[PDB]
RNA sequence: CACCCCCGUGCCCAUAGCACUGUGGAACCACCCCACCCCAUGCCGAACUGGGUCGUGAAACACAGCAGCGCCAAUGAUACUCGGACCGCAGGGUCCCGGAAAAGUCGGUCAGCGCGGGGGUU
RNA sequence: AUCAACGGAUAAAAGUUACCCCGGGGAUAACAGGCUGAUCUCCCCCGAGAGUCCAUAUCGGCGGGGAGGUUUGGCACCUC
RNA sequence: UCCCAAAAUGUAACGGAGGCGCCCAAAGGUCACCUCAAGACGGUUGGAAAUCGUCUGUAGAGCGCAAAGGUAGAAGGUGG
RNA sequence: UCACAAGGCUAAAACCUUAUGAAACUCCGAAGGGGCACGCGUUUAGUCCGGGAGUGAGGCUGCGAGAGCUAACUUCCGUAGCCGAGAGGGAAACAACCCAGACCAUCAGCUAAGGUCCCUAAAUGAUCGCUCAGUGGUUAAGGAUGUGUCGUCGCAUAGACAGCCAGGAGGUUGGCUUAGAAGCAGCCACCCUUCAAAGAGUGCGUAAUAGCUCACUGGUCGAGUGACGAUGCGCCGAAAAUGAUCGGGGCUCAAGUGAUCUACCGAAGCUAUGGAUUCAACUCGCGAAGCGAGUUGUCUG
């Protein structure tokens, strides 16, 4: 898949947190490629309400 | 009732001693003494008394205990357990013992 | 209204209700819609009522019960000091739960005995009757 | 009746007056979703011991029975619906409401008609053939007298799951 | 095990249990009989124990039948619910997404897998 | 070893102060305010019953729904 | 010790209940043996309950004391 | 185990059908959580040894409970987030809520929550509806031929709902009660007669009669009309103290509202260009390490 982060992370979870930091994204804007496996796309599940998804 | 063999029987600690359980049957005028290895589910040696007997009905148990022991030279086995039934060690089933207790 | 031996104090919470939505022993029945607590001369009160306006004599089935003791500070206390005394007893009606059956008098007569019974409830209701054979 | 998806997706349908349901051959299986209106006057009708005709949207109709129901507690309203296909010769055990006929000579001196067990459970008529309801006469019943499950007069073919010495239709005293 | 059956003993720990019921006898088991001693009874060979039959397989056990009971138990739906969002002053409630019971209905089942020995297949 | 104030200040120990003093506290009470509204005040619903007769002329049991913030309180939020 | 305590541990309140500051020389060690409560039928004192017998009987009993867990192949009752 | 609703049955208990409550009940039993192994796949923290501390008054909201009145800007715990120690936009104002974490410069571009009639940046936008109450712009039981939308049932070309003419009957003051009760203050039953139709009968009435009228039928007309719920928006119920008001102007010939669509405005968030700092790795000078320099990345409440 490929990842934006469009929401942000105050007020967020700390789980939810360390999750955007795993995901390798550190500010809004951040894009990114992700490789359909299931603890990647099982990382972008759990956050998946902060990303715009792409495919 | 069923409660003195069910006990002595969890009591000899079935695996984890190693040696192998000895049963008996001595209620009917026939036994049967196997030896077994608890564990595997298999009955290595035994020594009856119902294919000919002599003659003698209850006098023949150090017979048998000394023929079950002659079967246990050549197996191989020389650690033992005693397991018992409802039958409280006295005469017929202490000679069948006294018996493999020297004619191992 | 009262329970006859237990245990004394006890606490609150809320969900739909469990057993049971459907209509036995009786023709009619009265349907709780609100999460309420209801004291037993609320129910009193309604037994009371239904009982004159069937006058002899109907048959009345009071469902509820109150099983649940509820305390109350005594007057002018600083909180603390222990856990309030049994003020009085209540029982839990959930929603869709049937408080009241009533049988062996007309349609009419169970409308007006149920509505004359509603306006002396903490909580709205409706009346309905039978078809709910999920058992019997 | 003509019901016709029956996906695990209840979206299809949920508002637009339709009710989950299964249907079980007890050999044969199958979900679907019946028109609400439909089966409320179908329901209304014929009941527990129903027996109407079921046409799936693909051309194969089985007659079938109402086995159980499921109902939401607040809206008093059918969520879903338990349904029986039925065989031939002999089905299960049918519950039949107990009605009463005639003026019982109970309400005329003190007390009251009272159905003490609504639904009867009887086992088995031969499927083709069910009670629908049971009529038990009351007219020579006075005040204190019960009306045993034995007593009641079943359409040959039919006995009695019920314990046949409890108590049905029974008239009570005044006050 | 060659085929059966019986005796012991296990893995299994009720879809493997119980009732009703039929079968079984010198070949294993059982009751049986005797007991002054080994041994034993808070009293009594009932039980432990000891010497042994016949007799009976009735009791008990083994095996078969059976779904009355017991036990096991769907799919369907629902309760609830992680997590996304909401309404209601509040008691409380809703929507989307995944997970998802219990009880009940369908049913399923008079278990299965071994080891050793005995005894039978004119 | 009721060192039981149970991690146990000394071997060994009570009161009083309106004659009172110091250092602090709005970390904490009495006044007032604030928040709440059980209690307190009023208004509404049902109507059993009273009113010869007739619920509602007037009164209104058993119970229910609200308002108000003038009572006694609850809390301790600014002011020691 | 139980509940609160949000199915890991933990978790406060002048929250909701109840025990302890011992006891046992056998109530311990081991060895061996025994199986409970309760109901139903019938039974000299009895006749609610006593003691005996038959049938049912997985715990509906017992465990020195509180309760929770546990336990009938014994921790339960008896003897060397 | 404790508690509990109607009935059976029995001498009450047990037991039988039906039926239900439980923090300190459990035949069962999720979602979730916790431990361990891997890393099957991303990312950056960790642990230990030693120096220096400060803190030990917490605060709100949501969810989970107790206490409390299912009161408190209440109290005590669990849990997430924020404030504390957080500036920036929004919520008129407003520690906490919603968006969002500010290295510096800019008279540059895009967005978030929230917004686009004028104060006030941005559609007096579009289309299908709703409400006419200033609802909008704060409460309830209760109530109501308000209005939209569904569903149920009923009556009707055998003439109905309404309107209008007439009958409304004989037993019979039905019995009981009563000082009298005769449809009509209270206890039991609703039977016959005549007909196209007229019911021990509904309200008013009388101390009780008598009296007025309805339930039924006929004509008359000439067609639909009546009941019961479900739901959208409203109406009433709605009374406090210095001067009013949704923040204001004002809004329905919507600036209110339910739905769907798009265009724009909006932050110290993102982006553009320039620049400095932290750490890191790479390259170089001198004499490894170290200091300075430079590039890339990175960071900087
Ligand atoms: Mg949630
Ligand atoms: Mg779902
Ligand atoms: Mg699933
Ligand atoms: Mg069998
Ligand atoms: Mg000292
Ligand atoms: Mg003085
Ligand atoms: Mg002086
Ligand atoms: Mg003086
Ligand atoms: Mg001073
Ligand atoms: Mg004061
Ligand atoms: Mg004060
Ligand atoms: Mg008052
Ligand atoms: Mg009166
Ligand atoms: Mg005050
Ligand atoms: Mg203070
Ligand atoms: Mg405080
Ligand atoms: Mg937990
Ligand atoms: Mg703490
Ligand atoms: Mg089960
Ligand atoms: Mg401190
Ligand atoms: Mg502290
Ligand atoms: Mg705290
Ligand atoms: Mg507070
Ligand atoms: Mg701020
Ligand atoms: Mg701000
Ligand atoms: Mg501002
Ligand atoms: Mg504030
Ligand atoms: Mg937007
Ligand atoms: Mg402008
Ligand atoms: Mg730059
Ligand atoms: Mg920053």
């Amino acid at each position: 898949m490929k990842i934006k982060l469009v929401r942000s992370v105050i007020g967020r979870p700390g789980n939810q947190v360390k999750t955007v930091q795993a995901l390798g994204l550190r500010k809004i804007g951040d894009s990114r490629e992700v490789s359909d496996t299931p603890a990647v796309r099982g990382m972008v599940k759990t956050v998946k309400h902060l990303l715009e998804v792409q495919e | 009732r069923r409660k003195l063999r069910t006990r002595r029987k969890v009591r000899t600690t079935t695996a984890a001693s190693g040696k192998l359980r000895l049963s008996v049957y001595r209620s009917s005028k026939h036994i049967y003494a196997q030896i077994i290895d608890d564990s595997r589910g298999q009955t290595l040696a035994a020594a009856s008394s119902a294919a000919l007997k002599s003659g003698n009905k209850t006098d023949t148990a150090a017979a048998v205990g000394k023929a079950l022991a002659a079967a246990a030279a050549e197996k191989g086995i020389k650690q033992v357990v005693f397991d018992r039934g409802s039958y409280k060690y006295h005469g017929r089933v202490k000679a069948l013992a006294d018996a493999a207790r020297e004619g191992g | 209204k009262r329970t006859k031996f237990r245990k004394q104090f006890r606490g609150r919470m809320t969900g739909d209700a469990k057993g049971g939505d459907y209509v036995a022993f009786g023709d009619y029945g009265l349907i709780a819609m609100e999460p309420a607590w209801i004291k037993s001369n609320q129910i009193e009160a309604c037994r009371i009522v239904m009982s004159r306006h069937f006058r002899r004599g109907g048959k009345i089935y009071i469902r509820i019960f109150p099983d649940k003791p509820v305390t109350k500070k005594p007057a002018e206390t600083r909180m603390g000091k222990g856990k309030g005394a049994v003020e009085y007893w209540v029982s839990v009606v959930k929603p869709g739960r049937v408080m009241f059956e009533v049988a062996g008098v007309t349609e009419e007569q169970a409308k007006e005995a149920f509505r004359l019974a509603g306006h002396k409830l903490p909580i709205q209701t409706k009346m309905v009757k039978r078809e709910v054979y999920d058992e019997a | 009746m003509e019901l016709t998806a029956k996906p695990r997706t209840p979206k299809q349908k949920l508002d637009e007056s339709m009710i989950a349901a299964v249907a079980y051959n007890k050999e044969n299986n199958v979900s679907f979703a019946l028109d609400r209106k439909a089966f409320d006057r179908a329901f209304r009708q014929q009941s527990t011991t129903g027996l109407f005709d079921i046409t799936v949207e693909g051309g194969e109709t089985f007659p079938a029975l109402v086995k159980a129901v499921q109902m939401d507690k607040r809206k008093r309203a059918p969520i879903h619906v338990d349904f029986y296909m039925v065989t031939y010769g002999e089905p299960v055990e049918v519950s039949v409401p107990v009605h009463t006929t005639g003026r019982s000579q109970g309400e005329v001196q003190g007390g009251l008609v009272d159905i003490v067990v609504h639904n009867l459970q009887i086992v088995a008529p031969g499927p083709r053939r069910i009670p629908q309801e049971l009529v038990v006469d009351v007219t020579k019943m006075n005040i204190g007298d019960h009306i045993t499950a034995g007593d009641i007069k079943l359409p040959e073919g039919c006995t009695l799951a019920a314990d046949p010495e409890l108590t049905v239709v029974s008239v009570l005293p005044p006050r």
